[PDB]
């Protein structure tokens, strides 16, 4: 967690480990300091083939920062004006009535507040 | 190599950050020594690359500002 | 050399949509 790894405080994701002995290395263990989070460095001890080791895959989502590509399995509508439904876009969910506009967004922008 | 992308009398503008794994670029432009003024700068792109950055260097073929955040 | 930025450096802090408000925010600024 100091020298190889480090996961920041304010994580939103998901991390999965599995053992693999059937096909079952290197890591880091003197630095002049640790490491910010996702930050990677590029001193060494050798891991003995001591535990059976194991395979860590950490994934990472981001929160709708930019217009939305990874999403769930779901059947969009049409969309209804000037009448009260519940909405969802892109995951934002809620209940409302929904009226044309004369905002006037910026093409990195994604919703008004 | 880890991470490669290509993609397709004046004053060109940058705000360059890095924090959490991510560099973050902002540009903006303005048609005219550093003119005083006000000028807004909107997102371009960020970078999903883990390193340390503590130096830099431009890349010449004339005068460039260089302030800090 | 060395010269002064004039209320230089200013950036949009995210991607949303405002409208004559005044907005605080905190970040790194120039
Ligand atoms: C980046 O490099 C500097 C000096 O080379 C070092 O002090 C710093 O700790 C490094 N960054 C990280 C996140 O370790």
């Amino acid at each position: 967690a100091d020298y190889n790894y480090k996961l920041p405080d304010d994580f939103m994701g998901c991390v999965l480990a599995w053992n693999t002995r059937n096909i079952d290395y290197k890591y880091r263990y003197l630095r002049h300091g640790k490491l910010r989070p996702f930050e990677r460095d590029i001193p060494l001890n050798d891991y003995g083939f001591g535990y059976q080791p194991y395979r860590v895959v950490v994934l990472s989502f981001e929160l709708l920062n930019a217009p939305a590509t990874v999403c769930g399995p779901k059947l969009s509508t049409d969309l209804i004006k000037n009448q009260c439904v519940n909405f969802n876009f892109n995951g934002l969910t809620g209940t409302g009535v929904l009226t044309p506009s004369s905002k006037r967004f910026q093409p990195f922008q994604q919703f008004g507040r | 190599c880890t991470f490669e992308y290509i993609s397709d009398k004046h004053l060109r503008e940058f705000v360059f950050k890095n924090k959490d794994g991510f560099l973050y670029v902002y540009k903006g432009y303005q048609p005219i020594d550093l003119p005083s003024g006000f000028n807004t700068l909107k997102p371009i792109f960020k970078l999903p690359l883990g390193i340390n950055i503590t130096n830099f260097r431009a890349i010449l073929t004339a005068a460039y500002f260089v302030g800090y955040l | 050399t060395q010269h002064t930025s004039s209320m230089r450096g200013v950036y949009y802090p995210d991607e949303i949509f405002r409208s004559d408000t005044l907005y605080l925010t905190q970040d790194l600024f120039l």
